[PDB]
Parts: structure tokens; sequence; C-alpha cells
RNA sequence: UUUU
């Protein structure tokens, strides 16, 4: 399963994001690219130290800095379903 | 890829930020972006015992994997890792 | 709107201001554009070391920030 | 290509990967390719006791982007020749 | 970029991200920055640390190229 | 390009630099025209009209909505 | 043109700067446009930090990654 | 905008 095919089937879906600057961004994915840029609705931003907290309506992260995603089980679950009826 | 020898296996990523991180390889792409599932991270130390994280389906962009490897199940089971110590893992330095 | 690198080819022979990502600052004259630079400051914003240069060509893969 | 092929002539010999977060890793060269991501099987950690997080792991995928070094016995490069291809490498670049 | 033409063969200092700086004769320039110098002097703090009688240092470490 | 104009929004680079300011222009490499910026330092200090270069970018903002909040996380 | 210096340097022994405060002597015996390198019979110094020691270790054949390559010298 |  490629990963962006994974990315991309989370759309809609809640996802958590964490940067290479240590913050994290829990939201809605709205829209991905293939750079893997993220744009994210309704955010709880994290800051490193996960002192601080921001709640943003919407943003844009460049995915050069992403380290990585955290995708809900049913996602995965939902694409491997596709792909093997897919098959036949 | 070589990678894909490791399939639908456990395996065991180093991330260039010294993160263990072991589970299901269920995917990735030439650039070495990885989906694990059933994954979960080890923090092995030397202070305290290990902790184990559960992380479900990660998704881990390939800039930041440094190593990829295949756990040997037997192996595996013959190790205790709970009274298990050790140095953490450096950082990348590029 | 307004076109980022419109803006700056308007800026050449009149003074710019660089930021870098790091705590490094340049201001001189704008001569073109990885930048070149006459009659240049640099300044390190850490240490407040300044120095000058008569001329310069500025990578710039490390800028931030191109302030008219 | 240069690079890839000579380390395509390394396979089934056993190298040494030095990383850049300072972790060395023993093993036998099995895959290489163009980005010089390297697959080593039989892997050892040099300092294993400073690093016991892959004792369970036999068979290794590194990216090629972490590697500092690759070191190798000098008895399975041919200098005179990895030269000339250098020198051809080159001249087809030109 | 008539910078290259004026500084080509003449003395330069080159400063490398890292803060180390190198001063000799520009043998030569590519678009990545990497360069060639004849005789170069490396200065560590500012201070005199090495001598090459040629170097090639490789663009990506490079901040800037100044004229002296 | 999956993404303001005239509105006010928020800035982070890579190596950690944060900004806000008026977005009144940019390009398909995302370079920004802002206005009336302000750095946040590591207080602020006012930078006007800015060029800021795309391949710095990490995160894009708008600030109307925006606000620190308490952890909301349940412990 | 920059690397008609290094283009010299086949089959003599070079000085090479890495990053992370390492240094290489050795014998060029192939690179490319990357500045990956193949030394011979290398040395290699670690600079510990005013520095706290050195490591001096000897390499038979040695493959060297260009980026960790700030300069390349005559010895 | 992921491995020079």
């Amino acid at each position: 399963m490629l990963p962006l095919t994974l990315l991309n089937a989370t759309q809609g879906r809640p996802i958590l994001v964490e940067l290479k600057n240590g913050e994290t961004f829990n939201g809605h994915l709205e829209n991905c690219d293939n750079y893997m840029n993220l744009t994210l609705r309704e955010v709880i931003r994290t800051m490193p130290d996960g002192d601080k907290f921001f709640r943003l309506p919407e943003c844009y992260i460049r995915g050069n800095n992403i380290k990585y995603l955290r995708i809900q089980d049913e996602v995965l679950s939902q694409v491997a379903k596709q792909q093997a009826q897919q098959r036949e | 890829m070589s990678l894909a020898d490791f399939m639908e296996q456990r395996v065991q990523v180093i991330t260039n930020d010294g993160r263990v991180v072991l589970g299901s390889l269920k995917g990735f792409d030439h650039t070495t972006n990885l989906i694990l599932s059933d994954s979960f991270e080890r923090i092995i130390s030397m202070d305290q015992d290990m902790e184990t994280i559960p992380l479900g389906v990660y998704l881990l962009r390939g800039e930041n994997v440094a190593m990829v490897g295949l756990v040997n199940e037997e192996l595996d089971s013959e190790i205790e890792w709970t009274k298990i110590r050790g140095e953490a893992i450096p950082d990348v330095v590029h | 709107t307004i076109l980022p690198l419109e803006l700056i080819d308007k800026c050449i022979g009149s003074n710019l201001w660089v930021i870098m990502k790091s705590e490094r600052e340049f201001a001189g004259t704008l001569v073109g554009f990885n930048i070149v630079l006459k009659d240049v400051t640099e300044y390190d914003t850490v240490t407040g070391v300044t120095e000058k240069h008569s001329e310069m060509l500025l990578n710039g893969n490390g800028m931030c920030m191109l302030i008219p | 290509m240069l690079f890839y092929s000579f380390f395509k002539t390394l396979i089934d010999t056993e190298v040494t990967v030095e990383l850049k977060n300072d972790m060395s890793i023993r093993g036998i060269l099995k895959s290489v390719d163009q980005f010089l991501n390297v697959k080593l099987e039989n892997i050892s950690v040099v300092d294993a006791s400073k690093y016991p997080h892959m004792a369970a792991v036999k068979d290794l995928f590194i990216r090629g982007s972490v590697v500092r070094y690759v070191h190798m016995s000098s008895a399975y490069v041919d200098t005179i020749l990895l030269a000339d291809a250098c020198r051809r490498d080159l001249a087809n670049n030109k | 970029n008539e910078f290259l033409n004026k500084v080509i063969g003449k003395k330069v200092l080159i400063r490398l991200s890292s803060g180390v700086d190198y001063k000799g004769i520009l043998s030569c320039l590519d678009g990545y920055m990497n360069l060639a110098l004849e005789r170069t002097e490396e200065y560590v703090n500012g201070k005199k640390t090495n001598v090459y009688g040629d170097a090639f240092i490789r663009g990506n470490n490079v901040l800037y190229v100044s004229a002296l | 390009s999956i993404l303001y104009q005239d509105q006010r929004i928020q800035a982070t680079f890579t190596g950690g630099r944060q900004i806000t300011g008026i977005l009144k222009g940019f390009d398909q490499l995302m370079n920004l025209v802002l206005d009336d910026v302000e750095e946040q330092l590591r207080a602020i200090r006012k930078l006007g009209l800015v060029v800021v270069r795309g391949t710095t970018l990490v995160l894009i903002a708008p600030m109307d909505g925006s606000e620190e909040i308490p952890n909301p996380f349940v412990q | 043109e920059p690397l008609d210096l290094v283009r010299l340097s086949l089959d003599e022994i070079v000085y090479v700067k890495l990053r992370g405060d390492r240094e290489l002597n050795g014998r060029l015996h192939a690179y490319d446009e990357h500045l990956n390198m193949v030394l011979g019979d290398a040395e290699e110094i670690v600079t510990i930090f005013k520095a706290l020691k050195t490591i001096r270790k000897h390499y038979e054949m040695l493959f060297v990654r260009g980026d960790s390559v700030i300069l390349i010298a005559p010895p």
C-alpha cells in the first residue's frame, strides 16, 4: 500500500502530525498533495515542551517539515478492503 | 526496494531523532515513506525500565528514517525487553 | 495581488535588508540575483558583532526574508 | 551510477556502515540501489552493549542519506579498475 | 552576475555557515557555489588555524563570498 | 497549490522565527509578500513590508480565530 | 569547473575535512559530482570537545558520502 | 518540498 494512498484516504478524518521542530498538530485533514503538504481544519497546535497550546481554525503545513503522521486504524482498514475488492 | 523484502512483517524503525518504533510494514515508496500498523514506540534508557507507547497506524516521512530492521521473531522471544537498559540512540547530525 | 520576485526586482539598486533563518542579517545595496549585495553590513544578532563588506555573493539557501 | 555499480560488486562481502548518528553496523552487503540505500544481512551493531536495541534484528535496511562511511576490505576492491571506471564516468559526464 | 569577472582571480573571503572563514585567490566558482581557491588560509574564532595550498570547498557550506 | 488575501496571517520558519503580517501577495513557489509584519522574538520587532521565501516556511495560519488555550488533552 | 581541482587529485593523497569535526587523509581512487569518494589507506582524525581529545583510526578502503564533505586539499 |  502506498503511503500517499493512505494519506489521501484520511482526507476528511482526524489526524495527528508531528513536525521536525517537535510541535504537534491535531486536526481534520482537509487536503494534501504529493509533497505531503497538508491543510488542516479545527486544529490544536502543541509546542515542543507540551507547555502551551493554540487553537487554529485551519492551517497549512509544508510537507518537508513533517516527521510523522498518526492515522486511525479504520482508514487503513478501509483502504485495504477497497484494494482487495479492486483486485476482483 | 529491498524493503519489499520486509513487507507485511514486524519491522523496527530507527528515526533521525533516535526513536525506536516497531510495527507491521504495510507499505513504502521510493522516498522511504513508510506505513506501520499495530505499531508502538520503545524507550530504552539506562536510568529506568523500558517504556512502550502504543501508536496505532504510523506514517513516517522517509527523510526521517535512518534504519529499518526486520525483527527476528525467535531472537525477540528470547529477550526480556522489560529489564533492558541502554543508551539513548543519538540524533542524526547532517 | 503582488508578486514577491517582482517586488524584489524593483529593489535592484536600492537598499535591501536580508534576514537569515539563523541569527544573522545583512543590509546592503542590492546589485542582483543567490544575491549580490554592495556596501554591505553583516550583523550577528546573537553576539552583536558587526562586519563590513565592499561587495559579496550571498548564498540564497539560508535567507528567510527580504525587506525593501 | 559509478558508486552504485561499485557497491554492487561488493554484494556478498562484509562491510561496516558508519551512520551519521555515530552508530556503526557490520554485516554482509546484500543489496544496494541508485540512492545508495543499502541492505545488510546478519548484522551486528559494533558497540552492542551501548545499543542493545537491535539484538533481534538480523537483516537491516539503511537509508543512503544517513550513511557517513562504508568501510570494507581492500581485498575485494581493484583500485586500478575503480579509478579507470571513475575516469570513464567523468568523461561520460562531460 | 558581473560580480564573477570582478572577483575571479582576486583575493576573496569565504564565510561558511558554520562561521569558519577562508581567505584566498578564487580560481573558480559554479552555480551551487562550489569554490576552488589557490592558497587558502583558514580562520576559526578569527585566528589563522590552517593553510592549504589549493582548496575545493563544497558549496552547500558556503554562506558568502566577499571581495577583498 | 492546495492553499487569505489582505487577511492577517501568522507564519513559522524553519529555524524557529515566527511572524505575523497582512498577506498582500504570493506566488506559486509560495513566496509571500506580507505587509505590517511583526516578528515575535525569542516581545516583538516590526519589519514592515517583507518578502518571505517559501522554501523556509513551515506553517501558515490565519490570525482570526487563533487563540492560546489551556491544555485540552485528557491527562 | 571547480571540480577540476579534485580531478587533479585522482590517485593522489588528499586531505578531506568533513562535517562533525572529522578529517581524512587518504589516496583518492574515485569520486563523483556529489563528492562521494573512495579513499585507500585512509586515516581518520575525530576531534572531541579547546579540544578534549582526538581519535585516530585507519581504514584500508573507505567510501565517504559526499554530503559530509566540507573541503578537499593536498595533504 | 524527502537520498547529496
